[PDB]
């Protein structure tokens, strides 16, 4: 059972900032990681597959990164837009693990 | 283009049993696995399994195998899920996604 521990719960920040979500697997998953953004009463939406790719309709400014147990998603410049939680998730092996998610608050 | 349509709520009562449905179009339904997924505001996202709709074959998380049952109707390209013996530790919102699309979910309130 691979566990996915993302660093923080919750974490602060500004527009114009840059910040970095990590994610810990308990085992090597390869570059098998997947992240969502979610707004409050809304579903999932896909940011990152396969590590660091982009998916059709995410903006330059996310970045995925990370191979084996250590994955990181960066946002280099926070606009307002972009204040929700955050999900990675593993699909190597069942079964499919979600980490707990990091709020990203003003 | 793709959608994952999900009913938006199900009041259901202790002990029994929830039908949810997932009807998706805009895309060959038999080509893609169906994943279903539990959200309690609390936690984070649980897996409970998924289903290739071509031959129904699935894969269920080892804490809900026998209390849900997942299968499909190839011709209204639904997907279908089941719980039973509900209790208040199954309400949530349950969603059912693809690669790239997740449904709208549906508010399962056990009262």
């Amino acid at each position: 059972d691979i566990v996915l521990t993302q660093s923080h719960k919750f974490m602060s920040t500004s527009v114009g900032d840059r910040v970095s979500i990590t994610c810990k697997a308990s085992q090597d998953v390869g570059t098998a990681v997947a992240w969502y953004q979610q707004k409050p009463g809304q579903s999932p939406k896909l940011l990152i597959y396969w590590a660091s790719t982009r998916h059709t309709g995410v903006p330059d400014r996310f970045t995925g990164s990370g191979s084996g147990t250590d994955f990181t998603l960066t946002i280099s410049n926070v606009q307002s837009e972009d204040l929700a939680d955050y999900f990675c998730q593993q699909y190597s092996s069942y079964p499919l693990t979600f980490g707990a998610g990091t709020k990203l608050e003003l | 283009q793709v959608q994952l349509q999900q009913p938006g709520a199900e009041l259901v009562r202790p002990g029994a049993s929830v039908k949810l449905s997932c009807k998706a179009s805009g895309y060959t339904f038999t080509s893609y696995w169906i994943n279903w997924v539990k959200q309690r505001p609390g936690q984070g996202l649980e897996w409970i399994g998924n289903i290739y709709p071509s031959d129904s074959y699935t894969n269920y998380n080892q804490k809900f195998k026998d209390k849900a049952t997942l299968t499909v109707d190839k011709s209204s390209s639904t997907a279908y899920m089941q719980l039973s013996s509900l209790t208040s530790e199954d309400s949530a919102v349950y969603f059912c996604a693809r690669w790239g699309y997740w449904g709208q979910g549906t508010l399962v309130t056990v009262s």
